[PDB]
């Protein structure tokens, strides 16, 4: 699942369309995008 | 609208099959009076067809279908099964469909959502007006069980049952073909009939007559006026039970009638189950930010030591034990002042009687004059 | 002198905390808010008698029908007397008849004689203006409000060894203008409707407006309340309609406009409390005690009380409780509409310290709706109190004290036939019945006589056998019939089920005959779950559902039993719709439907969704 | 609803930190028979960081930690679309001394100027600053220099002597 | 009994406003013609008045140059039935066009007799027939003191769609006198004052439905009353603690330029500090100083309240507790 987080009280959230860009819980207005399972690959150096 | 109007009558009947435990076989019945209930709008032209369809019709053809099982449920239980909101009647629009809502008009959904209940006799219009389109004679049974309806208005006033075996014999003199009590479609007019041709109806004032027979002419002196103080103030008592806390519910919904303010009388006991049925409205009954928080400062339980889980060994008592303080309330056994008390009982059942079937006071008023005014012309 | 005030208004409303704080810091309580600090208050009434005699609209020009306030007449200066106690109500026919003293609780005295003034026209409003202090004396006078006339009376020497008060009159002023006058006060002097003037009293009996009037006319208000009243011996008086207070000072021409109550709230009644600074307003939707000040003796607007009730025919009366610390001033609302009162109490310091206590309310008598309240001045912590009303649909009127520690004759006018010859012919039903019912009680009282027969068991042999092959007879037509494509009776046999005698073999015998059928056409509807309908509980037995009623009809009949075992043996043929077909026969009738219908209604007809 | 904002939700939105501007105005008519008092917003202006102004001003060191500035934050800049900038302290003349300055640029200023001049640097008490320059001519006559939106004027200083008080030709 | 919170509405009274509001503007216009010898109608009809919006009345001062002459000719029932029947004449043809009973109405409104049926009792709505029964259920144990069972029909009645301000904010005596696991109505009444902050204009030409101001709304020149009674009881509240300077911080916050009530609250703040320091726990250079502040805001925002409009304080008495909290410093 897609997900972002709320910027102001750490909520979990997803918007998919006709969806304002708004914490459901608090109300505000800045949404960072979360880190999900995905592969990459570094040199240990 | 018909795809939905059907979609009600389902979670109606599918709560009918499983709560009151009305069989399966009600379904396949019920189907059929709803089959052919649409024949009748087919032969209307579709340009311009005017389809006459209301909350009040998806009850009339629940009730047609109980009075073909000769069952012992009554429009008593009808008007108020939906007061209490058990079976999906007001607000029915709302959660049910969750699609046919969004496009529906709105005059389209105002009749379909149930805001006013049915009042002066909208239930028995509906009925006869949909005993018009689609026959309910020579497939249905016309029979009202009469002998379960005076026994559950014996059971409502805790009287002598010496009245049930009166009242049947009551109606064996005045009634054409002595059983088999007439549903009464109609047809060839809009007016209602003037001679309250409502069976069910008919025998409201059948039992508000016999009761003033006996004890007018009293001859064997065999109840006494002691006894009668003992009988009309028994009625006169506020009780906490699990029919007569429904019954509080449904002198809220009728503000015309007198005794609609009889929530000012209630006990602390009496408003305590009155709120636990409010919590069975909520139910049926982006800013959402600040009406959540005002829920977080008011909790709708209490807002500690709630009474659900360590409560009690019995709060509540059921509708067999009422009657046991009522049977033995009524102890005695063994003219100006009966006169005045003559009328003090008939008016305090009578008002009962106006609350529980959802006609006016003139409804009843025409319907002892079109009785009385019979009987008498059997002997002269 | 508290510190929240506008200077125009000031308030202390409904439960929202009020608006002051001094915060003297004196250890005692450092605070001195408006509202007060007590324990409760409960009101217990003391019913008891005094005396006795569309519809979508009500008149408001129509104000009262009676009064109740010490008199103290002419003869009582020159001797010792002071103060004789006495009420005058209307009575008659279209309330025309106009008409004491105190043991423990108000009642009429010995000699109880009715003073019959008769008049010509329809009493509407009967006061006094009430007392001064400053006078000293106490008036001797009354004026009332009629139709056709205005009318005054004069109380002279009140007797004691006969209980009589002979009453004197003036001169009934008829009208020479064609307008209904509204209310009366003195401290003639009348409002009429939209103009008011100065009438003048004489001292002779034996044998009008002065020079000077004024008029509050308002083209856009339409009502006809108004009402005057003199305020703080200034000759001020106050002038009201439902939309604004007039002040007018008649000793100058000075006219000032104080309350303007047009937008959200109306006036609704002015009682002018005996104290003489201190007098309460009711408008809607606030409650105004409103005082004089002793600057300027105009409108010392005091702590007013936001009340709830929303209505349109409010009144209100005020009774004064004279402690030696303070005053109090508990004021009775009360409706034309419904049954209730709604009281609030304030308190009154020597500094203007108006303040404010609670609210309560208590009910009346359920015969009518209040339409006349007053209180007994009673000659002047456990706060007493005591008062009268008057109902309206009845002509009653009852005392009431209070201290700190439904039949219709329309249902009688429905019976009751005075037709001599059809009394009996009517009568003999309820004497044929004398006759049919101990037929019963006997007949099935020989079934009493014997229990458990095989001689019955053979007459219940003979019950399912005839139960058997007349529904082997009612089950061989509709399979013939079957092919309708466009239940039954159950009472086919009356030759038997009227003296059968055991409810739990019926109850086995028809379970005896339920499981008979294993084969088509033949289905039923079970009992046991569907006859807890009468009881509203959990009832999964016939054989259980008799002893609940086996427990319930003991004291209420004689013998107790086979009534009510006969009732149990009728419901169970009450409900006589055994004679349902297999699932074959209403399916086969729901596919006949949906042909007949057109195309459009194959998607309207579609349950079982989700 | 009125929530309150924090400067780092001003930085994450790239926007100014601005509180609100108020300005209440007196429209007069015919001095003072009907004055009209009217509270006018102003837009909002941006606001130094832990000022009087800011929503960190009397704030602990593990609550500006909580509300996602440094525990030692300083302050004393404005947010202006979420880049931090400041006014940068000048050197000007100290305020109400005059001093003798002799300027080579003085004579440029016209002919028979000499390059001598007493320079003051007036402040009013809402620090608006006036510099008046007195200048020394060669035929000993002194020239009282101001400048007033942008153009300079210059008068006569026994003009100024005489128009502040009442003088006599000894005083 | 008891007001409900509804927004209920009716075209049988949205008519009969309307049919009564029609006819009144022609009869003032005949008034004034008559005194001249000697189009929604009902916005129209309130640009006569100025709706108050602080009292429900628009009382005022009365020794003042707001008296009259009292004037000397007075009406008569010869000249009413001339100056109304004009008027009654172009009634008469919408008043046929309007619902009999709605007609009914106008003709009994208009000879006096005012309405005996009560607007909210023939709704029959059954969620209206709820929200009249719970609010003639709220306030009667709030009179009968029962608080418990009054907190349940309330929060009960929040949750009902359609109610108002008006139940909500104004008895939230029930909070603060239920003290078991109470929020002290102190953090509902500043839930009132977070989201009905609103300082817009009271534009006073429509019509008001189901709002009225002096209870239950904010507007710029008018302090709700929940944002004064959240300063009152929490300054009572906040001695009764004894955090003086977390509401004298807010009080800071929100210079109401348009009341003097807000400054006396903002002075009466600063004289509990006054009054709680002036002990001196001795028998200290910064002890002293700071009390001299507090002693300064009071007599200057004392000032600046006397200065504005009608709030009228004991402005001697509270001089000589301000010297009275000197006396005991010296």
């Amino acid at each position: 699942t897609l997900k972002y987080i709320c910027a102001e009280c750490s909520s979990k959230l997803s918007l998919s369309r006709t969806d304002a860009v708004r914490c459901k819980d608090c109300g505000h207005r800045i949404l960072l995008k979360a880190r999900t399972k995905r592969l990459v690959q570094f040199e240990a150096r | 609208f018909l795809k939905s109007f059907q979609f009600i009558l389902k979670r109606q009947i599918r709560w009918l099959i499983t709560e009151m435990r009305f069989p399966k076989e009600f379904e396949h019945v019920a189907k059929i009076i709803w089959l052919k209930i649409l024949k009748t709008i087919n032969d209307q032209p579709q340009e311009e067809l005017k389809l006459q369809l209301h909350m009040t019709s998806t009850i009339s053809i629940l009730y047609l279908a109980s009075t073909h099982l000769s069952l012992p449920v009554y429009t008593c239980d009808y008007i108020k099964w939906i007061c209490t909101a058990k079976m999906p009647y007001f607000q029915a629009s709302e959660i049910l469909p969750k699609s046919w809502r969004i496009q529906l008009p709105n005059y389209y959904v105002s009749i379909l959502e149930g805001s006013i209940s049915p009042f002066n006799g909208q239930l028995y219009n509906k009925i006869a007006l949909t005993c018009g389109m689609i026959h309910f004679k020579e497939f249905f049974n016309s029979e009202i069980s009469c002998q379960g309806l005076l026994l559950k208005l014996v059971m409502q006033c805790a009287l002598p049952p010496e009245f049930y075996f009166y009242t049947k014999q009551v109606i064996e003199f005045e009634e054409t073909d002595i059983r088999n009590l007439t549903l009464w479609e109609r047809t060839d007019e809009r007016h209602t009939g003037r001679v309250s041709n409502h069976a069910e109806l008919r025998v409201l004032s059948y039992f508000m007559l016999t009761i003033n027979w006996m004890l007018s002419f009293d001859r064997d002196r065999q109840y006494p006026l002691k006894w009668i103080l003992s009988l009309t103030e028994s009625l006169t008592q506020r009780t906490t039970t699990s029919e007569s806390i429904g019954r509080n519910i449904v002198k809220v919904v009728y503000p015309d009638k007198p005794t609609s303010s009889d929530y000012f009388q209630w006990s602390e006991e009496e408003t305590l189950e009155f709120l636990k049925w409010m919590e069975k409205q909520f139910l049926p009954t982006d800013q959402k930010i600040a009406r959540r928080k005002l829920y977080k400062i008011f909790p709708l339980d209490r807002e500690a030591n709630h009474d659900g889980e360590f409560n009690d060994s019995t709060h509540q008592l059921t509708f067999i034990e009422d009657l046991q303080e009522r049977y033995a309330k009524q102890t005695p056994f063994f003219p100006p002042a009966r006169k005045e008390a003559i009328g003090r009982l008939l008016t305090h059942i009578a008002s009962q009687l106006l609350v529980d079937f959802a006609i006016s006071k003139e409804q009843l008023k025409d319907c002892i004059s079109r009785i009385k005014n019979a009987c008498l012309h059997r002997m002269n | 002198l508290g510190v929240g005030v506008q200077g125009a208004s000031l308030y202390c409303p409904q439960e929202n905390y009020t608006t002051k704080k001094q915060e003297k810091p004196q250890w005692l309580r450092p605070v001195d808010d408006t509202l007060a600090e007590d324990a409760l208050d409960l009101h217990i009434v003391v019913k008891s008698l005094l005396c006795d005699t569309d519809a979508f609209f009500w008149d408001p020009t129509v104000a009262n029908r009676l009064d109740s306030q010490y008199i103290q007449t002419a003869s009582d200066l020159r001797n010792y007397r002071d103060g004789t106690e006495i009420i005058a109500y209307a009575s008659g026919k279209t309330g025309s008849v106009l008409n004491l003293t105190r043991q423990n609780t108000l009642h009429l005295n010995r000699h109880n004689n009715v003073t019959s003034i008769e008049l010509h026209s329809p009493i509407k409003s009967i006061k006094i203006p009430g007392a001064s202090e400053s006078i000293g004396r106490r008036s001797n006078l009354v004026g009332i409000i009629t139709e056709n006339s205005f009318q005054i009376f004069r109380i002279e020497s009140v007797h004691s060894r006969s209980c009589d008060v002979m009453v004197s009159s003036s001169e009934p002023l008829y009208f020479v203008e064609i307008d209904d006058l509204q209310v009366v006060d003195f401290a003639a002097i009348i409002d009429i409707k939209g103009n008011w003037s100065i009438g003048r009293i004489p001292k002779n009996f034996n044998n009008l407006i002065d020079n000077l009037h004024g008029t509050i006319f308002d083209p856009e208000e339409l009502s006809s309340w108004k009402r005057i009243e003199w305020f703080s011996h200034f000759q001020k008086i106050l002038v009201f309609d439902r939309s604004k207070m007039i002040e007018i000072d008649f000793m100058n021409n000075w006219q000032t406009e104080v309350v303007q109550a047009k937008a959200w709230s109306n006036i609704r009644d002015y009682k002018r409390i005996d104290d003489k600074n201190g007098i309460l307003l009711t408008s809607r939707e606030i409650i105004i005690v409103g005082a004089s000040e002793s600057n300027d003796p105009v409108r010392r607007i005091s702590w007013k009380h936001d009340l709830d009730p929303d209505d349109t025919t409010l009144r209100i009366t005020v009774q004064k409780v004279k402690k030696p610390d303070h005053i109090l001033l508990v004021a009775f609302v009360y409706s034309m509409r419904h049954k209730r009162i709604y009281m609030h109490v304030f308190s009154h310091r020597k500094a203007n310290l108006f303040q404010s206590l609670g609210c309560s309310t208590v009910l009346e008598i359920p015969g009518g709706t209040p339409t006349g309240i007053e209180t007994i001045l009673t000659l002047d912590f456990e706060l007493v109190v005591d008062f009268l009303v008057k109902l309206r649909n009845s002509s009653e009127v009852y005392y009431y004290a209070l201290s700190n520690t439904v039949d219709h004759p329309e249902w009688a006018s429905l019976f009751n036939n005075a037709d001599e010859r059809e009394k009996e012919s009517i009568g003999a039903l309820v004497s044929q019945i004398k006759l049919k019912e101990r037929e019963r009680i006997s007949r099935v009282q020989n079934l009493i006589e014997h229990e458990n027969s095989h001689d019955e068991d053979k007459y219940l042999q003979d019950l399912g056998y005839r139960l058997s092959i007349a529904t082997n007879e009612l089950l061989e037509s509709w399979q013939k019939t079957k092919d309708e494509s466009i239940h039954s009776k159950l009472k086919n046999l009356l030759e038997n089920s009227d003296s059968f005698a055991s409810i739990p073999e019926f109850s086995s015998l028809l379970d005896q005959f339920f499981q008979y059928y294993q084969d088509q056409d033949v289905t039923f509807i079970g009992f046991e779950k569907l006859l807890h309908l009468f009881l509203h509980e959990d009832v999964p037995g016939l054989d259980i559902f008799y002893n609940k009623l086996l427990q319930c009809w003991v004291l209420v009949s004689p013998q107790a039993e086979l009534l009510t075992k006969e009732i149990v043996k009728d419901i169970i043929w009450s409900l006589a719709r055994l004679e349902k077909p297999s699932l074959f026969e209403p399916i086969q009738n729901e596919i006949s439907r949906s042909l007949s219908g057109p195309y459009q209604d194959i998607i309207s007809s579609w349950d079982m969704d989700d | 609803v009125e929530r309150k904002v924090y400067p780092s939700e001003s930085r994450q939105r790239l926007t100014s930190y601005r509180g609100k501007l108020l300005l209440k105005l007196k429209w007069s008519v015919n001095n003072g028979e009907e004055n009209l008092f009217e509270v006018r917003d102003c837009g909002g202006l941006p606001v130094m960081l832990q000022s009087n102004r800011c929503h960190l001003n009397k704030m602990s060191p593990y609550e500006l930690v909580q509300h996602k500035e440094e525990s030692d934050e300083i302050g004393g800049y404005f947010i202006v679309n979420g880049i931090e900038k400041l006014i940068r302290m000048l050197i000007v003349q100290r305020r109400n001394h005059p001093m003798a300055i002799i300027r080579p640029s003085f004579a440029n200023r016209g002919a028979s100027y000499s390059h001598y001049g007493i320079q003051i640097r007036s402040v009013r008490p809402d620090q608006t600053s006036q510099t008046n320059v007195l200048h020394y001519l060669n035929d000993g006559q002194v020239t009282f220099r101001f400048s007033w939106r942008k153009n300079e004027y210059l008068v006569p200083v026994v003009m100024i002597l005489k128009a502040l008080c009442h003088t006599s030709d000894r005083e | 009994m008891f007001e409900v919170p509804i927004t209920l509405t009716n075209r049988k009274f949205a008519q009969r406003r309307k049919l009564k509001y029609q006819y009144i503007n022609y009869i003032s216009r005949r008034f004034d013609r008559i005194s001249k010898k000697s189009s929604d109608e009902e916005r129209k009809f309130w640009k006569k008045y100025e709706k108050p919006e602080k009292s429900f009345e628009i009382w005022r001062t009365v020794s003042s140059q707001n008296k009259q002459p009292i004037n000397k000719q007075k009406m008569t029932y010869h000249n009413f039935k001339k100056i109304e029947k004009i008027p009654l004449r172009k009634m008469e043809i919408p008043l046929l066009h309007c619902t009999k009973e709605n007609k009914l109405y106008f003709q009994s409104i208009s000879r006096g007799l005012e309405p005996l049926k009560t607007s909210t009792s023939e709704v029959r709505n059954y969620r209206t027939r709820h929200i009249v029964t719970l609010t003639d259920l709220l306030h009667l144990n709030v009179s009968r003191h029962n608080w418990s069972l009054a907190y349940k029909i309330f929060a009960t009645l929040i949750r009902i769609p359609g109610v108002q301000i008006k139940s909500l904010w104004g008895i939230g005596v029930e909070i603060l006198d239920n003290l078991s696991n109470s929020s002290s109505g102190l953090d509902f009444l500043q839930w009132m004052c977070q989201i009905y902050s609103s300082k817009s204009r009271f534009v006073q030409n429509i019509n008001y439905r189901s709002i009225v101001p002096p209870f239950q709304t904010g507007s710029r020149t008018h302090t709700a009353k929940f944002a004064i009674t959240y300063l009152w009881s929490s300054l009572i509240n906040c001695q009764k603690s004894m955090l003086i300077d977390k509401i004298s911080e807010w009080v800071l916050t929100p210079p109401f330029m348009e009341d003097a009530e807000v400054w006396f609250i903002y002075a009466s703040c600063h004289l509990l500090k006054a009054d709680t320091l002036s002990r001196q726990f001795v028998n200290r250079d910064i002890k002293i100083n700071q009390v001299i502040k507090h002693i300064h805001y009071v007599r200057t925002f004392l000032k600046i309240c006397l200065d504005k409009g009608g709030f009228a304080v004991p402005s001697r008495l509270i001089e000589n507790q301000l010297k009275s909290f000197e006396s005991r410093l010296y």
